[PDB]
């Protein structure tokens, strides 16, 4: 009797951590949806650069939603977490124990998900501007607070 | 006693805006079979869960039906919506129209824009590709029947 | 006083595209190899724009406005011995966060390739999640059965 009712209480504290593992993984799941749609608009916008007869200015307002986008994600993965776990903080490992004796446990694998480890921080699209450099109308004069 | 012929723009824009809200409610129907929602630590999932929580078939279609936007070998100038003036966001995934945009490219261009739609509709066409890979779903084999034959398991 | 000096002018730069189409650009004190933006004053100084940061050697410190960046005319300062965009720049923890890469410096190749392959990682994780929701549920399902018997 005394082996089966410690059984019985391992296999029910078992259970309860099994809960837990199922939630993060859940959480997990919820987060990284929203940063997959994140990132179909961004190959979007640049499909939509592909259009070649369009204007440097038109890049550069594009470029200026992919920005918008990247931090957009990096809050993203900043902000989920789980009973104080930032589930996409790091590489990194859990083990959660489901048996009832040493050593009895499901491996879980997380990552640190982020523009700058996909490495879509320095992605861009714009093309450089042609710039002609003179002294230009400067129309009046300057009156500096000259230290005389 | 005088006669005139322009183009019919109207029928198109018209007949595009049902398309965009069926997709946008399609997206709805998977956003509330998959519902998440927190819990507290040690205790399982709440019953308020959308019941397809955790199933892969509704990632398996969310995801096959979006590359097919991404045409391939369409003659079509235009290669993306945004060209057309429809635009996918990209946190909820719902579609919307730069209405008057449309407008535009339709007087401009219509020729390029039935081409990418549906052009020959052998190959070219997102369309096209779509109900491909829409019927491939709906059918006796298709995912959704073969996971309600698994689910078929699930009953029988 | 900076200790780099040359063709110090005050220019305003005109611009260009591919199209040739008629655009313009701005205010700037034109040195040669370096052209800074420039502010005028109620007092008409043509003053060079400055960026404020935290050094990476522990002190603040604060640098001239630098054009440059993909497009040519972005606001962009060196620290460390490499170029940073004004805009995030600013007062940031340079000395810590190395986070802040450096500004992108051309058009980017292949980005359609970069974003694809980042898919890929983001679908396969999420694949490997439903699996291991599925490993846990049956465990739920055996430890009840086996806690009824």
């Amino acid at each position: 009797a005394n082996r089966f009712t410690a059984n019985i209480k391992g296999l029910t504290q078992a259970s309860r951590n099994a809960n837990d593992g199922i939630s993060i993984a859940q959480t997990t799941e919820g987060a990284l949806n929203e940063i997959n749609n994140n990132l179909q608009r961004v190959r979007e916008l640049a499909v939509q650069s592909a259009n070649s007869t369009n204007s440097q200015s038109d890049l550069d307002s594009i470029q200026a939603e992919i920005t918008q986008r990247l931090n957009e994600i990096d809050r993203v993965s900043g902000q989920t977490q789980f009973n104080g776990v930032k589930v996409l903080a790091q590489d990194n490992t859990l083990t959660i124990q489901v048996g009832a004796n040493d050593g009895e446990t499901i491996d879980i694998d997380l990552k640190q998900i982020n523009s700058q480890t996909l490495g879509l921080d320095t992605l861009n699209v714009q093309q450089k501007y042609k710039v002609s450099d003179t002294a230009a109308t400067v129309t009046g004069y300057a009156d500096t607070t000259i230290a005389l | 006693a005088t006669v005139t012929v322009t183009k019919d723009d109207t029928k198109a824009k018209e007949a595009i805006k049902s398309w965009v809200d069926a997709y946008n409610s399609l997206v709805d129907t998977f956003s509330s079979l998959t519902k998440y929602t927190a819990v507290e630590p040690g205790e399982e999932a709440s019953d308020k869960n959308g019941a397809l929580l955790g199933d892969s078939v509704v990632r398996t279609i969310q995801t096959g039906i979006r590359a097919q936007f991404a045409n391939s070998g369409s003659n079509s100038a235009f290669k993306t919506m945004a060209e057309i003036g429809i635009t996918q966001d990209g946190t909820s995934g719902k579609l919307k129209i730069d209405d008057d945009k449309l407008t535009k490219v339709l007087k401009d261009n219509t020729a390029a824009a039935r081409e990418l739609l549906v052009g020959d509709g052998k190959e070219t066409g997102i369309t096209t590709k779509i109900a491909t890979e829409v019927k491939s779903y709906l059918a006796d084999d298709g995912i959704i029947d073969n996971a309600q034959d698994n689910v078929n398991a699930t009953l029988k | 006083a900076a200790g780099v000096t040359g063709t110090a002018s005050v220019v305003k730069m005109s611009y260009t595209d591919n199209n040739g189409k008629t655009i313009d650009g701005g205010l700037a004190v034109k040195v040669g190899d370096d052209y800074y933006s420039a502010t005028q004053n109620k007092d008409g100084s043509i003053s060079i724009n400055t960026t404020k940061y935290t050094a990476d050697d522990g002190t603040s410190k604060t640098a001239l406005n630098k054009l440059g960046g993909a497009d040519g005319k972005t606001e962009v300062v060196s620290i460390g011995g490499k170029t940073y965009a004004a805009s995030k720049a600013e007062g940031h923890n340079f000395k810590a966060q190395p986070d802040l890469a450096e500004a992108a410096a051309t058009t980017t190749e292949n980005p359609l390739q970069k974003i694809d392959a980042a898919l890929a990682q983001v679908d396969t994780l999420r694949s490997d999640l439903g699996a291991v929701q599925n490993r846990f549920n049956s465990a739920i399902t055996n430890l009840g059965n086996t806690v009824n018997n």
